């Protein structure tokens, strides 16, 4: 619905041949790095590799993220995409290792085909026969049913409270009785359907789930239920005996033929952000036969790492990381591409702009940036819309620019020094 | 199909590539070049299978792309999974809860592998009729025989909070636990509507009632944690306590275990700590491996780092391999060789073999020659690279035209720092 | 006591948001970790991969049953084929539901076992210089820990009674302000939102609550304060000098009256 | 365990005659 | 608030026996059940932490503890 | 019984007379004579208790006795009166502040002392009979002097079951709480052997009155207070140290109570002292905030050491003297210890091989003199005991001088330790 900085970005304008077209798919230049962020979706689409890492370098204001963007949506929904800022791995909670590895094992996707089936209705009567099963009466607009279920499952529907006018919902495969409420006929209204649901589930589930599940237990009827509250913190999942036997039990149920992998993909922004202790245990983690393809996005040029403050190295990475990542360059756009991307911007959020306007806009892009000159687009429609004008004129985004000034004139009147 | 472990950066290394004699082939199983080092890890290798001594530790020394961690990885893949291999980064020690001691020592104990064998008299077969008044009698059953068992107060109470029913599969042993093994052998029909989530029907047992169970199962040393709380496997699953009592770790189980040995229900089975980038830990875990290596039960510890004369962590002290003289003094050092036009282009084709790619000569040679100028983990990626480029070129056999446009669309290190001239 | 009780008025639809019977998954097939406690070793490794329920049995059982014996020794219009066939067809799927279910609900293993970790689990006292539990002197947990030392360990029952002579006189801090159960929620939720929650509290008060008995002689004194029964008798001479007449007097034996004007005052 | 067995038997026949 | 504290035994069973582990106090005055009015004071924190952290009663809630 | 000799256990008090003045060689201490009357001055002080929030400060050279005059101070205070000793660096805790931990420390040397008059029974029960129908009985309780009987109720036959309480047994009974405390056996409480008994240790019987009235006192530190009013966990002050009781009416109202207490006459007060040893750790937060703590009427006196000279303030970087603001250096009464002579060395060191018996020649003690002259008074009195191992191996009387230059070769100080490390030693 409301529009972001990148919603315009439908993905990687590439033709059948992999050449990247001058505009399409609402990128516009970069022409190499198009076509080296496809050639490398194509590795994704593979999926027969891992522990790969491509570092998209560039000035501020490149189209680094937007790339990383169209990666995502040209691979879609199918396939995992997890983005994280580098600042976000300074967790207080667990250790930055951890929060590394769960990401890393997060990305990976797994999509798995589940046969389940749900009896749903009005109870009608309830009559167990110390109890070798129960008797229940489900009704539904399709007519009545009359259930076994195993005495186990009598123990649920004690627990639920359920009796004679009560609407329920039975999962044949746990015994996960929910009680919906009370029929409307005496609130919910009465289900109207085949009291019989079975239909399947080809929803799809990430490969950290699987931890999440397994780290804390899930139940009660003993001491246990005092570990429900105590504020449930996330902690490190051993790597020795918990994700391993998770890897284990997902081959075994990959070879029988009903789970399915897709390793998904990994997005970490501002990577010189992260210490040199995270760079290393990354650099050697991303070697293991089970990592995810990840996609670093660097900001700044030659300076100190974090943690080091006596080493520089190109883009705030060691050279030991930057060895085994693929570099792609984003270089700066020409004027004509700035124009190329304002004019777009503008005709995705609605603002139609006269030829003047737009080519003055596109001057300021270049005279301060482009995503000054982009920024400028939505003030000068509101104060076309309040002045009557539904376009933008010469005469709005020139006033406007006035009004909101940018981080070099913003600097040049600080230089005051008060 | 694919799996979850797919082919990696090392899944080239299928074992050590030594001989009988731990001589060194040129060309092996994964492993290429690097001879004088191979045969020290085939050493190290054979004086872990040993296991006779504790204390010892390697540090494979060598510049960024000559094959530590891949003589690493070699060394675990011929270690099968009979010893525990664990393989720990140089920075998955600096956590919070646990200090960064008691992370090595969790990490060292958790390279000592105990095989437990445990035995027990088990009592298995159909419930037919339980019936009580407390006294009362059980009739279990089973295709070879029907029995009768009267009841005590505590087995009746046990039965009666288990709610077993007729044709459950109960599991009886001494000092009754109770295990509610399998599910009813009949009184099916239930799947006309549901089943409970632990309901497994399977069927009714065979043979003999009674049996002799005898289980083995391979632990770790770092089972302190088993013992540490009121509900401790659970803690075995996450990050569990901040650090177990010494008053604990260090006696308590260690006498235990080492009754286990002698009464023969257990072994232990020394292991491999491999810590690769241990150039990052701070003068504080030196100081402390300083003494543990000096412990009486520590496993071997193999080092990776790949940094010269450098300031160590913690302190402004320049050190070889950026680590305490003091420790270095009770390593044993090896070194690896930086690869020649030779081995790389083996490698490099090794690597085109593993996921079958048709390279030709001329592209080996090209591939090779840029390698040998920029980096080898570069040129091992332009495999691939140049793979994708090629069969989205309709093409089977990769050539010098599509490596040379995979070279130019993906920079290395040293291009990328020359053309970092605009400084943004 | 605030009789304010700031009770959240969040919204309605919000009170459940991840509830969806038709649109999750069923993670009881990566249950590894309720599989510690309640799953053997013995169980996954040897008996399931031979006493696995065959279809052909399944189909096979689905016949006539037979009466139990009766021991007494004491020596050495017509139907409708479609209707049928509909019949046929669902207890067919029945049959195939409960193959499938039967084989998914066993096909993960223990990570350690039921008796992995009784092996590895020792006396619940490990390093406590109080011995654990013995049968009797049979073995060497009984002769190996003295009564000595363990009278040198005081549990908080003891702890409770050794300082009950100061908890009477030294807790005495009142809270400033008292808020009732925590927090109400205004809302039009899930029928069976609140069940759950009672049951729950219901099974904690039954459980822990008979044992927090000890806690309520602090509880009583934290929760309420009464004056000391000789706040103003520390003071009061009047009354100091009737104590000391009184207490020479008892010495000797005999009879005093005493006068009063007041109801109050002889209160 | 076959004992079982060739108790019942007999106990059937038994049966089977009275 | 809804605590009840015991003050001891009536004083009219103090004659009972010679000696007994029972706190005596005299029979209570005034009416039963008697409605008092008090000017307390209390910061704005204390009502904050009261609601923070809340003690309250008639469930499980030491829990806090 | 066997509690060992350490460094500051020949010391019992201040060599002090009754106008505080410092005898040479007097209950322990020797020498320091200025320094220790400035010690008698602010221990009578102490002892007088109706000023708070006072601090003093002992500086001087190592080694020069600040410690043991803290100690000597300590011990002529004597129990009754709270004094705690604390190091430095103690408060530097992970799960407490400095400032919390400094509260603790000084609320932890204030005590308040409830006197209460409850009146009990003590006597040698003589017979307990009691019938099950609520059960009733009586019983005999016997004192030298008289006997008497008692009808008992139903909880007083209850607790009397629980105690297992039996006749010949002296028992005290508190008839305010019905607690009852067996004090032991008496003649009579032979059970005339002829079963499983193991029990003879007999006692005399309760002499006096039946029915007397005795004082009893409960006098715990407002720390203690405050820590088990905190929250219903009433047992951190055994249980652990986990502690942040916040500022609110917790410990305004501990404060406010004893303040109406003292008023009325329940319990006063007895001040207390902090000996804050090696005070040079405290952080420029620590010192901040003692520099209003000392002003609370529920302050009690304060007494720091130290060593440091002008050097910076740990946390900053501002050159002070004693390592402490002159913030917080103007509360305080500077002593100055100075460095012991000849003679005063001779007889600490005298008083020290006394106290640890070991026998000194009159050469041993003058190359014990020169030695600790030459080197540090602590290197010469830890060569005693050495110096006695070697004599006891040879099976000697006293320690020679032969055995104290075998030991003085045999361990090293820290100027021959430098000296000797002329080798790069892992820098
Ligand atoms: N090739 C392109 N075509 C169209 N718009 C682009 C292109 N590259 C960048 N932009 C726009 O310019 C802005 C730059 O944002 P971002 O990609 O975050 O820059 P950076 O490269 O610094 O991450 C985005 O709003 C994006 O929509
Ligand atoms: N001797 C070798 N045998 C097989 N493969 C090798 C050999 N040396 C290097 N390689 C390949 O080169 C890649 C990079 O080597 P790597 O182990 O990362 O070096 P380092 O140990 O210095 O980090 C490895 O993934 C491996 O596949
Ligand atoms: N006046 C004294 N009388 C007896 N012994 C003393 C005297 N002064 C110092 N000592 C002894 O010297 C030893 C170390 O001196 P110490 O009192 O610790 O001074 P400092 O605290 O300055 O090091 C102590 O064991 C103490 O017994």
């Amino acid at each position: 619905q409301r529009i972001a900085s990148h919603s315009h970005v439908k993905g990687l304008g590439l033709d059948e041949s992999g050449l990247a077209k001058q505009a399409a798919s609402g990128l516009v230049g970069q022409e190499n790095a198009r076509e080296a962020c496809g050639v490398i979706v194509e590795l994704i689409k593979s999926k027969k590799m891992a522990g790969r890492a491509v570092l998209l370098a560039g000035p501020p204001g490149t189209g680094k993220t937007a790339l990383a963007l169209a990666i995502a949506q040209e691979l879609g929904s199918k396939v995992p995409f997890c983005p994280m800022v580098g600042s976000e791995v300074y967790s207080t909670e667990i250790k930055k290792t951890e929060v590394l590895m769960e990401n890393f094992r997060r990305a990976i996707g797994l999509r798995i085909k589940e046969t389940k089936e749900v009896y749903e209705g009005e109870v009608t009567e309830l009559t167990p026969c110390t109890i070798s099963h129960v008797i229940i009466g489900l009704k539904t607009a399709k007519g009545t049913k009359q259930l076994k279920l195993d005495p186990s499952i009598f123990e649920s529907l004690q627990k639920e409270r359920v009796e004679a006018g009560d609407v329920i919902y039975i999962e044949a495969n746990s015994g996960a009785v929910k009680r919906q409420g009370r029929c409307d006929t005496y609130y919910v209204p009465l289900p109207k359907g085949d009291v019989h649901k079975k239909k399947e589930i080809i929803q799809d589930v990430t490969l950290h789930d699987l931890d999440v599940a397994n780290a804390r237990p899930q139940g009660g009827q003993d001491i246990l239920s005092m570990m429900g509250q105590l504020m449930k913190p996330k902690k490190t999942e051993i790597t020795d005996k918990l994700r391993g036997e998770i890897n284990k039990v997902v081959n075994k149920y990959i070879d029988q033929g009903i789970a399915e992998l897709v390793p998904g993909v990994l997005f970490v922004d501002e990577v010189h952000m992260l210490d040199i202790e995270c760079f290393t245990y990354l650099h050697r983690a991303l070697e293991s036969s089970i990592a995810p393809i990840v996609i670093f996005a660097s900001n700044r040029g030659n300076c100190v790492i974090r943690g080091t403050e006596d080493i520089t190295s190109p883009h705030g990475i060691p050279l030991d990381l930057l060895d085994r990542v693929m570099i792609i360059r984003t270089m700066l756009y020409t004027p004509q591409e700035m124009k190329q991307i304002i004019k777009i911007r503008a005709q995705t959020e609605g603002i139609n702009i006269s030829e003047e306007a737009l080519n003055h806009l596109g001057e300021i892009g270049t005279k301060t940036t482009l995503r000054y000159s982009v920024q400028l687009l939505t003030p000068a429609n509101l104060l076309a819309k309040i002045n009557g004008k539904d376009s933008i004129e010469k005469e709005h985004v020139e006033e406007i620019s006035e009004l909101f000034y940018d981080a070099k004139s913003s600097a040049k009147i600080l230089a005051d020094q008060q | 199909v694919t799996r979850i472990e797919r082919i990696g950066a090392h899944s080239h290394i299928r074992g050590l590539g030594l001989d009988d004699a731990l001589e060194p082939r040129q060309a092996s199983q994964g492993m290429v070049g690097q001879l004088a080092a191979r045969r020290a890890a085939g050493v190290v290798l054979e004086m872990i299978r040993e296991g006779k001594i504790a204390g010892r530790a390697v540090l494979i020394a060598g510049q960024p792309g000559t094959g530590k961690t891949a003589i690493a990885m070699g060394m675990a893949q011929a270690l099968g999974p009979d010893t525990p291999f664990t393989a720990i980064a140089g920075s998955e020690i600096f956590s919070l809860e646990m200090s960064k001691t008691e992370a090595l020592t969790q990490a060292f104990r958790r390279s000592i592998g105990v095989r437990i064998k445990e035995e027990t008299e088990i009592i298995e077969g159909e419930v037919v009729e339980i019936q009580i008044d407390k006294v009362g009698k059980l009739t279990l059953k089973t295709t070879e025989m029907e029995t009768i068992y009267d009841l005590g107060t505590k087995m009746i109470e046990s039965l009666t909070k288990d709610k077993v029913q007729a044709g459950d599969v109960i599991t009886i042993d001494k000092a009754t636990g109770k295990i509610s093994k399998l599910g009813r052998s009949f009184t099916r029909a239930r799947d006309y509507d549901a089943m409970g989530s632990q309901t497994k029907f399977v069927q009714c047992p065979d043979g003999e009632l009674q049996k002799r169970k005898e289980v083995v199962h391979t632990v770790s040393l770092h089972e302190i944690d088993v013992i540490n709380s009121r509900t401790q496997g659970f803690l075995a699953l996450f990050s569990g306590d901040t650090g177990e009592i010494k008053s604990e770790v260090r006696e308590q189980i260690n006498a235990k275990v080492a009754e286990w040995r002698e009464e023969g229900k257990a072994e232990i089975i020394p292991g491999v700590l491999f810590i690769d980038e241990v150039h990052m830990l701070d003068i504080e875990s030196f100081s402390f491996l300083n003494r543990a290596l000096e412990s009486d039960m520590a496993p071997v510890l193999i080092m990776a780092t790949n940094r010269g004369i450098t300031r160590i962590r913690g302190t402004s002290y320049q050190s070889p391999h950026g680590i305490p003289i003091d420790l270095l003094d009770r390593l044993l050092i090896v070194s690896t060789t930086p690869y020649s036009e030779k081995d790389t282009k083996q490698i490099l084709r090794i690597r085109c073999e593993e996921e079958d790619v048709e390279m030709s000569e001329d592209a080996y040679t090209v591939l090779t020659r840029i390698g040998l100028e920029t980096s080898l983990r570069y040129a091992i990626q332009l495999i691939t690279a140049a793979s994708l480029v090629c069969r989205k070129r309709k093409g089977t056999e990769v050539q010098v035209d599509d490596i040379k446009r995979v070279y130019s669309l993906f920079l290395d290190e040293s291009r990328s720092t020359q053309y970092m001239k605009e400084y943004q | 006591i605030t009789p304010g009780i700031c009770f959240s008025t969040a919204s309605l639809v919000l009170r459940a948001t991840d509830v969806h019977p038709l649109q999750r998954i069923d993670m009881g097939r990566f249950d590894l970790i309720g599989l510690e406690g309640r799953v053997s070793r013995y169980e996954a490794d040897t008996f399931l991969p031979r006493h696995r329920l065959s279809r052909r049995v399944l189909l096979e059982v689905a016949t006539a049953p037979d009466p139990p014996p009766r021991p007494k020794p004491v020596k050495m219009p017509f139907y409708l084929d479609s209707l049928e066939e509909k019949r046929k067809r669902q207890r067919s799927e029945r049959l195939e539901r409960i193959f499938q279910l039967s084989e998914a609900h066993g096909a993960l293993a223990p990570v350690y076992g039921t008796e992995v970790l009784d092996f590895c689990t020792l006396p619940q006292p490990v390093a406590s210089p109080i011995g654990p539990r013995s049968p009797g002197p049979s073995h060497p947990t009984f002769w190996t820990y003295t009564e000595a030392a363990h009278r040198a360990v005081l549990f908080p029952q003891q702890r409770l009674d050794q300082l009950s002579e100061i908890i009477e006189r030294f807790i005495f801090v009142m809270p400033p302000v008292e808020a009732p159960p925590p927090s109400l929620h205004a809302c039009h939720p899930p029928p069976w939102l609140a069940p759950r929650q009672a049951a729950f509290q219901e099974q904690l008060a039954s459980e822990l609550w008979p044992r927090a008995r000890p806690l309520h002689r602090i509880v009583c004194n934290m929760r309420t304060q009464f004056p000391d029964l000789r706040l103003i008798q520390y003071d009061c001479g009047k009354l100091q000098t009737l104590a000391v007449l009184l207490r020479q007097l008892k010495a000797e034996g005999h009879r005093v009256l005493i006068f009063t004007q007041m109801t109050r005052m002889l209160d | 365990a076959r004992a079982f067995k060739i108790i019942r038997e007999a106990y059937k026949k038994y049966i089977t005659a009275h | 608030s809804g605590a009840v504290k015991r003050q001891g035994r009536c004083d009219t069973y103090a004659t009972e026996f010679d000696l007994e582990a029972e706190e005596y106090v005299p029979l209570p005055k005034g009416d039963v059940h008697k409605k008092k009015e008090i000017i307390q004071d209390v910061t704005l924190h204390d009502l904050d932490v009261a609601n923070a952290r809340p003690q309250g009663g008639q469930d499980i809630l030491s829990m806090m503890g």
